[PDB]
């Protein structure tokens, strides 16, 4: 998260650390057993890490369990980006005040709506520098069109793009996979951008309402 | 010859570790690879990446 701010221990619960020997990408909890993320976020031998704050530091806190199984949504295109969804089932439950799930949308959030971004990636633009704590980005959703302006040709109705068009405040490395928040609900999944940060480049989220059928019946069936 | 190519980190947001082949070092290093799209000179091992470019 880039030109974010340091959430507080255990405020975002929803949130989660994949970990394949390091922290390669987020998640959301929206089951006690079941884990969104993003598709690119695909790796074998994931250990899901709750309740975490200082990704470095064993504080208490936590639970480290490893998935059983990750299911990639079955239209995702490792080219264009489209369908960049996955489930993750943890191989045991876990114990829901630090660690607690969050609500599928209902609906679609329109474009102005403020969302919430976390997570633990670079926090430079320029540069790589990775936190320890979770990081916190307060951005509006923005509309089809401008989305589509600035990546001509690359967004699909299963994408939506979110930030500021000056730049200086993005998702970045290491921030893949995790949550959107608007209204208490799970709005997106940190996808892609071009670099970080940067003017008129807005980051790319996977838009989670077309999802919510696909979603509750795979997670039903597995 | 992409062995000489410079690592490609990618429009994608993930911080997965990956090798290349640096032929200035001659050797392969890591780089950070943000999980799609990836160009030919990215290696999951640095076995993979001397064996595919070593001395290049
Ligand atoms: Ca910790």
């Amino acid at each position: 998260i880039v030109g974010g701010y340091t959430c507080g221990a255990n405020t975002v619960p929803y949130q989660v650390s994949l970990n394949s020997g390091y922290h390669f990408c987020g998640g959301s909890l929206i089951n006690s057993q079941w884990v969104v993320s993003a598709a690119h976020c695909y790796k074998s031998g994931i250990q899901v890490r709750l309740g975490e704050d200082n990704i470095n530091v064993v504080e208490g806190n936590e639970q480290f369990i490893s998935a059983s199984k990750s299911i990639v949504h079955p239209s995702y295109n490792s080219n264009t980006l489209n369908n960049d969804i996955m489930l993750i089932k943890l191989k045991s439950a876990a114990s829901l005040s630090r660690v607690a799930s969050i609500s599928l949308p209902t609906s679609c959030a329109s474009a102005g709506t403020q969302c919430l971004i976390s997570g633990w990636g670079n926090t430079k633009s320029s540069g790589t520098s990775y936190p320890d704590v979770l990081k916190c980005l307060k951005a509006p959703i923005l509309s089809d069109s401008s989305c589509k302006s600035a990546y001509p040709g690359q967004i699909t109705s299963n994408m939506f793009c979110a930030g500021y068009l000056e730049g200086g405040k993005d998702s970045c490395q290491g921030d893949s996979g995790g949550p959107v928040v608007c209204s208490g609900k799970l709005q997106g999944i940190v996808s892609w951008g071009s670099g970080c940060a940067q003017k008129n480049k807005p980051g790319v989220y996977t838009k989670v309402c077309n999802y919510v059928s696909w979603i509750k019946q795979t997670i039903a069936s597995n | 010859d992409f062995c000489l190519e410079p690592p490609y980190t990618g429009p994608c947001d993930a911080r997965i570790i990956r090798y290349f082949y640096n032929a200035k070092a001659g050797l392969c290093q890591t780089f950070v690879y943000g999980g799609c799209r990836a160009k030919r000179n990215n290696f999951k091992s640095a076995e993979d990446c001397l064996r595919t470019c070593g001395g290049a």
